[PDB]
């Protein structure tokens, strides 16, 4: 005995993957090829493990 | 860091020993 009218407007929106791009993969990179560089020294030098 | 250190092995090659203790030092110096 009670009916009412809907009007359902649907709007979808996709994120930009650019900001959070930079943000979150190119330090870990960077810190990653920074231990690389951390293992070319010789573990006798004991500044390796500071390292 | 590398290059020099007390690990107890190996000698300084001749071949790069020239290219570095002689020429690139008078390279340097000049």
């Amino acid at each position: 005995s009670n009916s009412y009218a809907e009007m359902k407007f649907y709007v979808i929106i996709r994120r930009r993957p650019l900001f959070y791009a930079v943000s979150l993969l190119l330090p870990s990179i960077f810190l990653m090829v920074v231990d690389i560089v951390g293992f070319c020294l010789p573990p006798d030098s004991g500044e390796r493990v500071s390292f | 860091v590398r290059l020099v250190h007390k690990q107890d092995l190996q000698r300084p090659v001749p071949d790069w020993l020239r290219h570095l203790v002689l020429d690139r030092i008078a390279w340097i110096l000049c």
